[PDB]
């Protein structure tokens, strides 16, 4: 699944409880200041589909 | 129509990115989601009062 395509996250039925994902998703540190939390990866490709 | 859940909690303040202006700022109108997700078009918004 690689990310941003088709098929980006995925699960044999609506119940099997573990879930495959490539998302890219990482997390950078915050600049001073204004507390919160920042992190990068592609947007939800089902919607681009 | 009796809404009991709620009466434990509270509204709360956050760090906004844009308070008007471009200028940040602390609020107690930030707005965190979108969550569109209908068919006709509507939207739900999840803003930090009550």
């Amino acid at each position: 699944g690689q990310p941003g395509r088709f098929g980006d996250i995925q699960s044999r039925t609506l119940d099997s409880k573990d879930l495959y994902a490539n998302t890219g998703l990482k997390l950078a540190r915050p600049a001073a200041g204004n507390i919160h939390v920042p992190y990068t990866q592609t947007p939800s490709g089902f919607k681009t589909w | 129509n009796h809404f009991n859940a709620y009466k434990l909690t509270r509204p709360y303040v956050a760090y906004c990115a844009d308070c008007g202006m471009g200028h940040s700022c602390h609020s107690p109108a930030m707005i965190e989601n979108v969550q569109a997700d209908a068919t006709d078009g509507t939207l739900k918004i999840q803003f930090a009062s009550q």
